[PDB]
């Protein structure tokens, strides 16, 4: 006999353990593998695909109308159009995105983001916007002269209908963590603001209101840590027909 | 193209760019491609050596977690006068992953899955309050869990001869033992499980939509081996499943609205936002309002 | 530690760091160069 | 250079001068079933040009209150020409697809359509526990419309639908979209009358709008099967 | 001492486990092995032997009469003689065969089958039949013009008294599984039908009714998976003299 | 001839055949041979590389499953006033494989078998309802299982001196322990067990037909080592057997009619089909009727 | 893992893939060639 | 199976023991180490300061 | 004895005997010699 002694933790069931277990069906031959398109081996591949933001998350927007932002011709200069909050671990325009949904399965995140805006006006519609990322520390800028001091890109409408604003990873710590405190120094990322650079100018026979569509994705320097149960799904009772599985 | 990625990509320093005909910040979403604008081309960056690991987001790690798939409570007592619907010292469960939403949503993040399933069975016992208002102690009972293929003959009573298990795999375990663990191989008749099935699995028109029996692992029949005691008990069996050796294909948009049934993807949504049919994301006052603005 | 006769009884395999995000991010027949107008 | 495109299959050809590249689903191209993946042992029939050709479906009208349209492959083509005849006379089917969606307007029009190919789009029903019926799922050539495009009629999100192979038809940018779909199934072949590998969904995320004189703006779908093969010859089921 | 800890599943009794156990009788010498004819090492060898089908499973057929099919001279052309269902995992003519009995111990099956028909008429009896396998999807053909469109063989009576119709493995999936739903797409194999090609013609002094015997076997591409308790045997009580073993 | 087969055979593509004098579809059943018509010669086929395994149909895998061979319940109590037939804290069982039909039919699929037998003993206990109408707890009892050769002296009481087991193999096990496991070697006086015996094992004419004592493994005598408690219990012992290192000869037609006795192959059949004496297979309306015809 | 002194105490041996179905399917003194009339 | 027997002290919890234990979070990547001034590796370094 | 896949699951590492007390005892830009007046 081999002299042994049991250690603390013997006989425990840990849901994240990694051990071999007895095969229920011996000599079973699984079905041969067949090549299937679209194999995914790391969830960081999914978060790199851009998905539409719900920037128009207001009570006046129903369904699909929440996925676009309307811009009209203005008679004042340097006017603000919209702003986008920062947190991908909190409810907001970024939550119901691929990157947001995957990141909410984890507690720590790091890396740069990219925001792509597509102009969906008519061919005769012209205009210039400015998109600014503001690092955290103060209030969200409300004037263009304050927003242009942070990171920004000036977008000119033309043959290329999409522009990209990069939100670079500017953090004191290696990772940003999730808590239920949006104002923490370990969670706040900044703000995104959009202002008119010149104006939106359309002819008389074109629509005077034009829609922008916003997408967000993560770059290849993005990473996630501390997997946790997603707060985006839950149940307070058994689902329908679940009892029938026992019948 | 395929490449081995163990850490996040490094950042290279960049200088001023004033090149005509070069617009890295302009993209064409209509082609369906994701924007390729690098941070080096959008702003001026420094050199950063990134040592952040990516192993926690591996599909194997993301899915190889033991999650609760079944919870069944039944009375261990004399069942001569019990009703027909009651579980008389035994129960049968058709194995599925759609009863508990936390694992179901993660599994439905993909279209095709191939994995072996590690099954863990945890048993708890309590003294029934009604009748035996006093506590006398918890008995160390032996339980039998038999794997029966989908559609095959399941036992009809606790002392049924079908429990002899000539060829069916059976595991016998005590309550005082650690939770029972087995491994069921990947048993689909196809090369992968179909998480979503846009079709009918019958040659007539009265079949079930979205339900492919080729994707059902089987049936678990759990009984108390011991004959009934003079007093009644309540026995709760919890079945946990952990995928392993996982291959995943065609990632899908995550579920937003609450699940309605385990038999389909029917949706209703919450009464109001968040996760409502007309509003997935919670509302704010306007598109110019910052929900958590810092004011000092 | 796997003393079982069936290979599917082994522990999880967490050593596959191969990736190909382009099949989801750039599924176009003609690739795009950096800075050049895609359209 | 990448704005113009000509697709030539069989005796059919399509030219477009306002394309925006085209999408190959997951970077894959359709191909015949190889021997090392084959299951059925009978010699398959490969009609080639007789079935690998563009079939044009009935056009739909883009309206201001439109919610979107969907078609299911191979269901939509199961009763069209020699492809339909081969489907009806054979128990097993395998092929990919080449989808071309056309929609033109004037330079004063605005509107964006997401043209997305969804693999195994299992549809759910709204506000009920009953699963969708056979007639709700199998629409054939006509196809169906989206009851709630915001959730893709399945409890998911339309915002995240870009994870699937897709393109956009933006009226100021392009008037057509092209998607190449390989065979996408857990099995090498399938019964074409009871299972749908692909679902083509065209959703107007940005509504059609203009201030010119209103004209009918239709959307046209042309689908060309690719690398068709059929097994299990018998009498026609129809 | 060796530090150890117990894992989930410790102490369990799994009926399909594979472990060494303590020898009850030490130093026991088993009887030396003697060569015995007919050693079998794989049950797929047994299923390759053809066994009689119970095609005539009707209330009018008693015992051995269920193992033969009677054919007489007809006055109409292209007439149907009999049909055979598909499933080897379900009750029917194929159930009480070697291949069927062995396959009902398993849940998944794959591979081609072969059906051999022996004509047991007189030497003076002549005739031509057609045997058709129809892949699934529609109804069983009732006319020869529809059955001949599927797989078929035209059998001519002569010196060779047996013909073979091969039912090739034509399935979308690698395996066909067993459920209690005969109409499932993962279980249905098709149909077998027999029609008269010309007629059965006998002289006046020969019997006007002739018997066919049908056998079914599996080929060498046949395989089985997911062993299960056979539904072909069972007991509701103890057998006779079982109590005497305890006396 | 002998060959090593690990996967199902591949299919080769074939062309049109119009050869005179060659009839691969014609056979001669009267010779007793099985038809050799290949699919390549019956229809036109494609090339298929078959990777389907055949290891699950190996005779070892087919038979090396632990199956219930014995189930005996007896009262653990004071037996001074018990009857002679009652098991007084102990029982003796002649080992056989013909009591439970699921293993018996599989074993009878062959004529000759050679294997070692792995024996597992599982013990359950319950508090007797009569007399002790209240539950006080389950005692952890020690049981002794003694192997006694066929025909040798078995103990006559719980405290018999025959339990000292000078040379007989005995295993002592607790109820709280895992089920007791031993391995009995292949112990037949011949080179293999006779599953069926067409003869009499006695030199006179009054012997037993079909019963060869050389094929009986032996006797298992199971007793409770503990002396009786002031209250009575019911103890159930289950004996499971698993063949291993199996050699099989001359496969046989499977049993169709229900078993009648463990001492012979007597048959009666069910009252009506299926598995009736006059009709093994369930009836249909006619030979032209498809039982599960698809109608759309 | 077999630490017992008796060889019959070892686990099951599931590594015998040798087959000879002909002894059950073609038990004839003279073999039959493909396509040639057997009788 | 490996024949074993338990020794005295089996199952005890000793607060000064030195054994490996199950990782609660698999595949977790800790934050990369950064140089910090004033590293101390032995408490005898502290007692040498007056 | 560490059979776990994560390196942080291992036992304590008590084999680091490297010391540098001077960083706490002599944190001066110019070192001091024995016996020589420091000031």
């Amino acid at each position: 006999g081999v002299p042994t002694y049991l250690l603390p933790g013997s006989g425990q069931f840990l849901t994240t353990d990694d051990h071999s277990s007895a095969p229920a069906l011996p000599c079973f031959n699984p079905t041969p593998e067949m090549h299937i398109p679209g194999q995914v081996r790391n969830m960081l591949e999914v978060v790199q695909v851009e998905s539409m933001m719900e920037i128009n998350n207001t009570e006046s927007a129903v369904g699909m109308e929440r996925l676009k932002v309307d811009i009209s011709a203005l008679t004042d200069v340097d006017q603000l159009l919209f702003n986008i909050p920062l947190d991908i671990q909190l409810d907001g325009p970024l939550r119901n995105t691929l990157v947001g949904n995957i990141s909410r399965y984890y507690t720590h995140w790091s890396g740069s983001l990219e925001m792509t805006f597509m102009f969906c006006g008519s061919f005769m519609a012209a205009g210039k916007l400015i998109l600014c990322y503001t690092p955290p520390g103060g209030s969200c800028p409300t004037t263009r002269e304050t927003a242009m001091l942070g990171t920004h890109i000036v977008w000119d409408f033309g043959l290329q209908s999409s522009v990209t604003l990069i939100i670079p990873w500017i953090s004191g710590s290696h990772y940003r963590m999730f808590n239920n405190d949006a104002k923490s120094t370990n969670a706040n990322v900044g703000y995104v603001t959009c202002f008119m650079q010149t104006n939106l100018i359309v002819p008389s026979e074109s629509s005077d209101t034009c829609s922008l569509i916003g997408f967000i994705a993560a770059k290849d320097d993005f990473s996630l840590r501390l997997m946790r149960d997603s707060p985006d799904i839950g149940q307070l009772d058994h689902l329908h027909a679940a009892e029938a599985a026992y019948q | 193209i395929e490449s081995i990625i163990k850490t996040a990509t490094d950042t290279v320093k960049s200088e001023i760019n004033a090149e005509l005909g070069v617009v890295p910040s302009l993209n064409a979403v209509e082609t369906g491609a994701t924007s390729n604008t690098e941070p080096e081309e959008a702003i001026q960056t420094r050199t950063v050596i990134n040592q952040h690991g990516v192993s926690e987001t591996l599909v194997e790690n993301f899915l190889s977690r033991a999650a609760l798939v079944s919870k069944r409570s039944f009375e261990y007592k004399d069942h001569t006068s019990s009703t027909a619907r009651a579980d008389k010292n035994f129960f049968k469960w058709t194995i599925n992953t759609r009863s508990f939403v936390q694992l179901r949503r993660k599994l439905e993040l993909f279209t095709y899955l191939r994995f072996d399933a590690e099954i863990t069975i945890l048993t708890t016992v309590a003294v029934n309050g009604s009748g035996n208002n006093t506590y006398v102690g918890l008995p160390d009972l032996t339980l039998q869990a038999m794997f029966v293929p989908t559609g095959a003959l399941t036992p009809e009573k606790q002392d049924s001869f079908h429990w002899q298990s000539g060829s069916n795999a059976s595991v016998f375990f005590k309550i005082s033992d650690p939770p029972a663990r087995i491994t069921i191989p990947f048993m689909c008749i196809n090369s992968a499980y179909s998480v979503f099935y846009d079709g009918f699995a019958g040659f007539e028109k009265n079949g079930l939509y979205g339900i492919n029996p080729a994707d059902t692992i089987g049936n678990l029949c759990v009984r108390i081996v011991n004959e009934h005691q003079p007093v009644g008990f309540t026995v709760t069996v919890r079945v946990y499943m952990k995928p392993k050796h996982i291959k995943a294909w065609a990632p899908r948009p995550p579920r937003t609205l609450p699940y309605m049934s385990i038999a389909n993807a029917n949706y209703k949504g919450k009464e109001r936002a968040p996760n409502a049919l007309s509003a997935i994301i919670g509302n704010r006052d306007s598109v110019k309002t910052m929900p958590h603005n810092i004011v000092n | 530690i796997n003393f079982y006769k069936d290979s599917y009884a082994a522990s999880a395999s967490k050593q596959d760091f191969s990736q190909d995000p382009s099949k989801f991010t750039e599924p176009v027949v003609e690739g795009l160069k950096a800075g050049a107008p895609v359209l | 250079s990448d704005r113009v495109l000509q697709l030539k299959l069989g005796n059919s050809a399509i030219v477009t001068q306002e394309a925006a590249n085209y999408c190959c689903a997951y970077g894959e191209w359709p191909n015949y079933l190889p021997d090392h993946e084959a299951v059925a042992i009978d010699k398959p029939t490969q009609p080639e040009t007789a079935t690998d050709r563009f079939y044009t479906l009935k056009s739909v009208k883009w309206e201001t209150g439109s919610t979107g349209w969907w078609w299911k492959l191979p269901d939509a083509l199961n009763n069209i020409g020699m492809f339909g005849q081969n489907v009806q006379h054979h128990y097993l089917y395998r092929s990919g697809f080449l989808i071309h969606v056309q929609c033109n307007a004037t330079k004063f029009h605005q509107g964006a359509l997401l043209v997305v190919a969804i693999p195994e789009h299992q549809r759910g029903a709204h506000n009920t526990n009953t699963s969708p019926g056979f007639d709700d799922i199998m629409k054939g050539e006509e196809g169906g419309t989206f009851n709630h495009p915001y959730v893709l009629d399945d409890g998911t999100s339309l915002a995240c639908a870009t994870i699937f192979p897709h393109q956009w038809i933006n009226l100021r940018t392009n008037n057509s979209a092209t998607i190449v779909l390989p065979w996408m199934n857990a099995a090498p072949m399938d019964f074409p009358l009871r299972h749908n590998q692909w679902t083509l969904a065209i959703i107007p995320v940005v509504p059609l709008g203009t201030r010119t004189t209103s004209s009918m703006v239709p959307i046209t779908v042309s689908i060309a099967p690719m690398c068709c093969e059929f097994n299990g010859l018998r009498h026609a089921i129809t």
